[PDB]
């Protein structure tokens, strides 16, 4: 419940520029 | 580092969580010796003269498990060059995947590859996550299947999922049928690959199909040319947009199914009336078959015609949407809060494959 809430927050706030270039 | 493997009907996308793109993208095919003992992907095609080639995944569902094990083995040891027992592995599955299939994927990962942890996510949900959303409706169209998947607060709503067994390979087959009728020879699977390239390079979705037919009938403005491997140059005009029109008009290949715009609308109308505005305003397109130029504008037009007149409609079609499922999996498996959500091998040893649901 709390886990689901936090996970949603991290997904919605995620910046794809953080991802590593391949 | 966690791995992410998106097993498609046509292509396997695989790589490492936290990367911006899959390091490995290869054909989902396995070949075995026709006379008198396995190859996977491009090598299988190279040696097709001595092998029987099969796709282990049909319309997004795993159907040949022995071959699917060969695909995963190749993914781990040949493509990514990793020892699977060292890496948590996130796998993807199609919407409406039978419970038994999800259990069997779990059993093979833990018992055959000895992964330390795993998780299975629905492909369309990961595409939604890749757009930074946890609510919306995804049109995911790949090589073998097309789904409309409405998702609310992170969960796909299974009763409202729609499925069309029409996707990229059927569009290539249709283009191949049109070009054969015009007098070209495309028959073998190798030759069908030339047709697939024509389709990707030259096809588009018309905003108004009748109008576009009239244009092509009265002018050469829509014609494009393409040099075949034998040196012949083929010119196509209306074939460019008649091919993907089949997504809106499945009767073009003799299917009775409603088109992708109507399945989008019907999906939304299966959902709670109180979430429909969120779905209409968050239509995310995912998969290779959503790459055609024009497809987002056509969807906007068609859904506008079906929806209430004052409804806010938005089609989100990211440039990277050939890999949006995989990128969503890369994001999810990299997040700190997700780390407690992996099914561990210890939990599997206690409880068995049914833990995955
Ligand atoms: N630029 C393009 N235009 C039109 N079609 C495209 C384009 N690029 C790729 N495709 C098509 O997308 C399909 C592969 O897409 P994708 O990798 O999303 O499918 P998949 O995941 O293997 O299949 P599925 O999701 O159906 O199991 C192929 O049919 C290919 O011809
Ligand atoms: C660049 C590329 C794209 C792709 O998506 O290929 C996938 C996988 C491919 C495997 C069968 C072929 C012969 C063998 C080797 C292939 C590699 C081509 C890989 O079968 C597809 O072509 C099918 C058949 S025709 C079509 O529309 N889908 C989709
Ligand atoms: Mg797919």
């Amino acid at each position: 419940p709390k886990v689901a809430e936090n996970l949603k927050s991290q997904l919605e706030g995620f910046n794809q520029d953080k991802l590593k270039k391949t | 580092t966690a791995l992410v493997c998106d097993n498609g009907s046509g292509l396997v996308k695989a790589g490492f969580a936290g990367d911006d793109a899959p390091r490995a993208v290869f054909p989902s095919i396995v070949g075995r010796p026709r006379h008198q003992d396995s190859y996977v992907g491009d090598e299988a095609q190279s040696k097709r003269g001595i092998l029987t080639l099969k796709y282990p995944i049909e319309h997004g569902i795993i159907t040949n498990w022995d071959d699917m094990e060969k695909i995963w083995h190749h993914t781990f040891y040949n493509e990514l060059r990793v020892a699977p027992e060292e890496h948590p592995t996130l796998l993807t599955e199609a919407p409406l995947n039978p419970k038994a299939n999800r259990e069997k994927m779990t059993q093979i990962m833990f018992e055959t590859f000895n992964v330390p942890a795993m998780y299975v996510a629905i492909q369309a949900v990961l595409s939604l996550y890749a757009s930074g959303r946890t609510t919306g409706i995804v049109l995911d169209s790949g090589d073998g299947v097309t789904h409309n998947v409405p998702i609310y607060e992170g969960y796909a709503l299974p009763h409202a999922i729609m499925r069309l067994d029409l996707a990229g390979r059927d569009l290539t087959d249709y283009l191949m049928k049109i070009l054969t009728e015009r007098g070209y020879s495309f028959v073998t699977t190798a030759e069908r690959e030339i047709v697939r390239d024509i389709k990707e390079k030259l096809c588009y979705v018309a905003l108004d199909f009748e109008n576009e037919m009239a244009t092509a009938a009265s002018s050469s403005s829509l014609e494009k040319s393409y040099e075949l491997p034998d040196g012949q140059v083929i010119t196509i005009g209306n074939e460019r947009f008649r091919c993907p029109e089949t997504l809106f008009q499945p009767s073009f290949i003799g299917m009775e199914s409603a088109g992708i715009h109507e399945t989008t609308y019907n999906s939304i109308m299966k959902c709670d009336i109180d979430i429909r505005k969120d779905l209409y305003a968050n239509n995310v397109m995912s998969g290779g078959t959503t790459m055609y130029p024009g497809i987002a504008d056509r969807m906007q037009k068609e859904i506008t015609a079906l929806a209430p007149s004052t409804m806010k409609i938005k089609i989100i079609a990211p440039p990277e949407r050939k890999y949006s499922v995989w990128i969503g999996g890369s994001i999810l498996a990299s997040l700190s809060t997700f780390q407690q959500m992996w099914i561990t091998k210890q939990e599997y040893d206690e409880a068995g494959p049914s833990i995955v649901h």
